[PDB]
RNA sequence: GACUCGUUCAUACUACAGUGGAUACACCAGAUCCCAUCAGAACUCUGAAGUUAAGCACUGUAAGGCUUGGCUAGUACUGAGGUGGGAGACCGCUCGGGAACACCAGGUGAUGAGUCAG
RNA sequence: AGAACAGAAAUCUCUUGUAGACUAAAAGGGGAAAAGCUUGUUUGAUUUCUAUUUUCAGAACAAGUAGAAAACGUGAAAGCGU
RNA sequence: AAGAUCUCUCAGGAUCGCUGGAGUUGAUUAAUAUAAUUUUACCAGGUAGAGAUAAUGAUUAGAGGACAGGGCCUUGACCUAUUCUCAAACUCCCAAUAGGUAAAAAGGGCGAAAUAACUCAAUUUGUAUUUCACUCAUAUUAAAUAAAAUAACUCCAAGUGGGC
RNA sequence: CGCGGGGUGGAGCAGCCGGUAGCUCGUCGGGCUCAUAACCCGAAGGUCGUCGGUUCAAAUCCGGCCCCCGCAACCA
């Protein structure tokens, strides 16, 4: 059939909490590990993070890979060791939400859910 | 006690329900002439050019038009005298008045009637005459189908 | 002690309940309200009797408490505690104020006009006259003159006794616990 | 509390229908519409450009109380009549579409004889104003290409110059409207990988268009354009509702 | 049949379903150049390989809401009059004007201008 | 609803979200492709003048509104900025 | 007249209001101007009322559900539909009363010609103005009714500013 | 009953001038001494009257209640 299961985003995120040498080192390490330039937190910068996409995200998952209630209802998931990250899945046609000319909502019976994600996890 | 500009307008300059936010462009496009009568009726979104409390829902002649302003001569009672006061209002607050539109429609029908009456060579009376005269009248209801009523008793 | 209540026979001045503006209110005497078999359903009793306003009585918090407690004791002594429900239908909310410029807070009243039930008792058909008598005793602790009524409603629901039986017979009335829904032919099952 | 409630539904006020669709800004639109009130009987022309994912649409619209009256209209798939069969979304197509709409407008007026506009790139013509087009503004956007084409066509649309290259560069603009950048990318793509080139530009090959040919074809087309402009009912629902309620109980 | 600009601004909303894809829309493919970011996600640019799975359109639902109409109710309320009544509080009468919630029944849009394939 | 340290609160993500936030400060109005928040460019918080509106004598002062004559600032332009 | 504004002002003064005189204008053509009046059009409202199942603040009960307390069970909170009584400084809806514009001749219709340094692409493309036209009821008056000019307007001044 | 000042360790003062609460005595553990103190060394201890509010941050600033002291009641 037409339908699909696909990664949307993987996010590396570290709220270090010492706000200096370790954080600056960590963000450079995260950049070294996956090429994309980091983006950063605030203060009550305390945290470093970056988005990872497609093939590259799958590579990070693959090294990561080697509780069953880790999944969200929307089929997204993450873990740590130590160092940690989180994965969001969305199939094609998600664009309709963002698409500026005609922004709108996806059908409920077309959203990813738990079951498809769980099957994908078993698949890989 | 205090008497600032918007003094006593909490209820009056409130929005009507389901009418919140900016209103349609096509309100603004509405065409105005010098010597039109025009009502001053104010949406509360646009705050510049907002007229004083007394002029809300009032009507008067347009005497001057500007870029997005309209001058309206409005009558105000000042103690023992009514005088005409130059209220500047916005395109937002002007509503085309309707008393004139009844006169215009009345004139149009009368003009056609005048043309017909002149064509037929018979006089007519334009007058918006009395209400009260009733001709003689008939009730054809069957004599046992008429409704029989009596007073209402207590609880 | 406090002001002699005779003055508050008249209803006058704007309503003055508690507010963000006011602060510093004295508490009600009556925080007790209703008595009897509290969680009892409408199907579990059959009648209702009512003590009804007839003076334009303000009704002090203490008067409401005093009447109710007296009523309750008379009901428990006569007809037993679990064999009725005594309902305090009116709720005081209006705060008086006094001086020895604006008055300092004084006790709570309800400012009640004529034709409103103040107190009501729900019970079996056997004890409605007893309940009416308890209300008659209660009236002697209410300001001015009141009136008394016994309804042909099934009670604690707006339906007639005959209406209750008919709707119940054809299953059109379902109890949600005292409160009852009349089935209006809508929604899922 | 749960998010969705009767009070919330009752209170909620809808946004305007076209804004729901996504089409109209309103805030820009009213300024685009509204003439100075003392300057009555003159209605601001919108030069409408909307960029569809298949071809671009260029209109002359004039606002009236019962809605916009459309004076002139051009779509890229009219360019087919002028020998352009592919590249409909393109910058070059947008320029041509703009030129074509202006030419059609001028022909309608008969003003074409007075103002031909400038033949080929580096009393007064009618003034008109570019539509919102709902796009985040950029150098080299297709709305600007269409505005340039319309101006070169003949219209007096007033504009700034830094949404074209060189923030001015005429050569880069000239390359853009010719399609030279497409041609160079085709040649580069062929150099890199020929399967990848064929798989990309499938239509251009079917049409029989090489990279070289695009600029010439656009010049020929410009000259050609210049030369020649169910519902159910209540009784039925009652019967059906009764039957389905009975049936589901009888089945289960 | 399809689309663009609109208009009224819920009959147009919301919620869950079902039905539809000649042309079209869209989803979708790519990043050299213009461009844009943490990210071609968006935006920008360039494509046209696939697809109704979605968007979108249409319809359905004891839907919710909104919306008209009845009924609530000539009830509540109220202007004027009265050497009218009532201990007062208040309540009639004469001349007049006159609601709202709930409930019940219906409805769930219409439309200006232009375009493409009929 | 999920994710190392990380817990009731720390950051990050997806879903839902008519404003229940915020709008220097009072309280009340208005405000969702903003009037809120982030960012870019800036100093019109400019010079000159009316008709006026508010208070009201319909004097003053003070606060406004709608324009005009300049010079510019900003935006792709319409525009907007006293 | 005992209202008003400013006042070292509160037993006062000034200036407004109301009053008188004097004049002029209008008037004599049963009218038009005009009006503590309605009519028919046309608006503007959020006080009385009404509401808590619309928001805010309250506020009494049970019922149905998946984090906490007590000793596998129970009590709560919490979600969900209800339920009792509510507000000068709360508002879904919402009066009466009071208020404004309207009912044609120094004007209005539809036409022509003129004028601009305003106006649009565009010397009729509009705008506005002006000159010429053609013509709108009033020979009971483009809804009534009116000891409707006893109306206007100017001048000069008084008394008054503690009222009940 | 009308005005104005004040509530922080067991006790009494600092901080109380917004983020990090100090000092002494008292209390507590160890020394010294026939024995006990005095004396020496080292620690523990603040819930900032209470209910609500501002502010990035409140024990402090902002209110209302609760206590505590200071004024006040005069011409009649």
């Amino acid at each position: 059939v037409m339908r699909e299961i696909k990664v949307n985003k993987l996010v590396l995120n570290i709220c270090v909490g010492e706000s200096g040498d370790r954080l600056t080192r960590a963000a450079r390490v995260l950049e070294q590990l996956t090429e994309q330039k980091p983006i950063f937190g605030k203060c009550r910068k305390i945290s470093c993070f970056v988005t990872v996409r497609g093939k590259k995200a799958l590579e990070i998952l693959e090294k990561g890979l080697k509780r069953r209630k880790n999944f969200s209802d929307t089929g997204n998931f993450g873990f740590g060791i130590g160092m940690d990250f989180y994965v969001h899945l969305s199939r094609s046609g998600y664009r309709v939400t963002r698409r500026t000319r005609r922004r709108s909502k996806i059908s409920k019976t077309h959203k990813v859910t738990k079951e498809d994600a769980m099957k994908w996890f078993q698949t890989k | 006690k205090s008497r600032g500009k918007r003094s006593g307008t909490r209820y009056k300059f409130s929005k009507k329900f389901r009418k919140h936010g900016e209103c349609t462009a096509n309100k603004y496009l509405e065409k105005l002439n010098y010597g039109d009568y025009v009502d001053i009726v104010c949406d509360s979104t646009q705050q510049k050019g907002m007229p004083f409390n007394y002029y809300h829902g009032k009507t008067g002649k347009i005497f001057h038009i500007t870029k997005r302003g309209v001058g309206v001569l409005v009558n105000k009672r000042v103690k023992h005298r009514i005088e005409q006061k130059k209220v500047c209002v916005r395109i937002e607050h002007v509503r085309k008045s309707r008393c004139n539109e009844d006169f215009l429609l009345r004139k149009i029908k009368n003009a056609e009637l005048i043309k017909e009456a002149k064509l037929k060579n018979e006089h007519i009376n334009i007058k918006r005459k009395t209400e009260g005269p009733k001709p003689a009248a008939m009730i054809k209801v069957p004599p046992s189908k008429i409704i029989t009523i009596e007073p209402l008793p207590f609880y | 002690g406090r002001r002699p209540a005779r003055c508050y026979r008249y209803c006058k001045n704007k309503p003055y309940p508690k507010s963000r503006y006011c602060r510093g209110v004295p508490d009600p005497k009556i925080r007790i309200y209703d008595m009897g078999r509290k969680k009892a359903d409408v199907n579990e009793f059959s009648g209702v009797v009512h003590l009804v306003s007839y003076e334009y009585e303000q009704i002090s918090s203490e008067a409401l408490e005093a009447a109710r407690i007296s009523a309750n004791k008379y009901m428990i002594t006569n007809c037993g505690k679990d064999n009725f429900h005594l309902r305090v239908r009116i709720h005081p909310f209006h705060v008086l104020r006094i001086n020895k410029a604006f008055g300092k807070p004084n006790g709570v009243v309800a400012r009640v006009d004529i034709g409103q039930v103040l107190l009501s008792i729900r019970t079996k058909e056997n004890f409605v006259s007893k309940a009416c008598e308890a209300l008659r005793r209660a009236k002697y602790k209410f300001p001015g003159r009141q009136k008394v009524f016994v309804s042909n409603k099934w009670g604690f629901t707006p339906f007639s006794k005959d209406e209750y039986q008919q709707y119940k017979k054809k299953g059109r009335i379902i109890s949600d616990g005292v409160s009852c829904k009349f089935i209006r032919e809508k929604g899922p099952l | 509390k749960v998010v969705k409630n009767k009070a919330y539904f009752k209170r909620y006020q809808v946004k305007y229908r076209r804004r729901r669709e996504g089409k109209t800004d309103y805030r820009a639109r009213k300024a685009l519409i509204l003439q100075d009130k003392n300057k009555y009987n003159a209605q601001k022309l919108r030069f409408v450009v909307r960029k569809t994912n298949s071809q671009v649409i260029c209109q002359i619209a004039c606002a009236h109380i019962e809605g916009d009256k459309i004076l002139a209209e051009a779509k890229s798939k009219e360019l087919i009549r002028y020998g352009i069969p592919v590249g409909l979304k393109n910058y070059a197509a947008a320029y041509a579409t703009g030129l074509l709409c202006a030419r059609r407008f001028l022909k309608s007026l008969n003003l074409d004889t007075q103002f031909l506009g400038v033949e080929k790139v580096t009393r007064k013509p009618i003034k008109a104003f570019l539509d919102v087009g709902i796009t985040r503004t950029t150098t080299g956007n297709r709305v600007f290409a269409a505005l340039k084409g319309a101006c070169d066509g003949g219209l007096n649309i007033p504009h700034g110059n830094n949404r074209f290259p060189g923030s001015f560069n005429p050569e880069q603009l000239r390359k853009n409207i010719l399609g030279i950048h497409v041609a160079e990318y085709m040649k580069t793509l062929q150099e890199e990988d020929n399967d990848k080139y064929k798989t990309h530009f499938n239509d251009y090959l079917k049409n029989n268009i090489g990279a070289d040919d695009i600029e010439q074809m656009y010049l020929n087309a410009h000259e050609k354009i210049r030369q020649n402009p169910k519902k159910l009912n209540a009784k039925l629902r009652k019967k059906r509702v009764k039957e389905k309620l009975a049936l589901y109980v009888e089945l289960q």
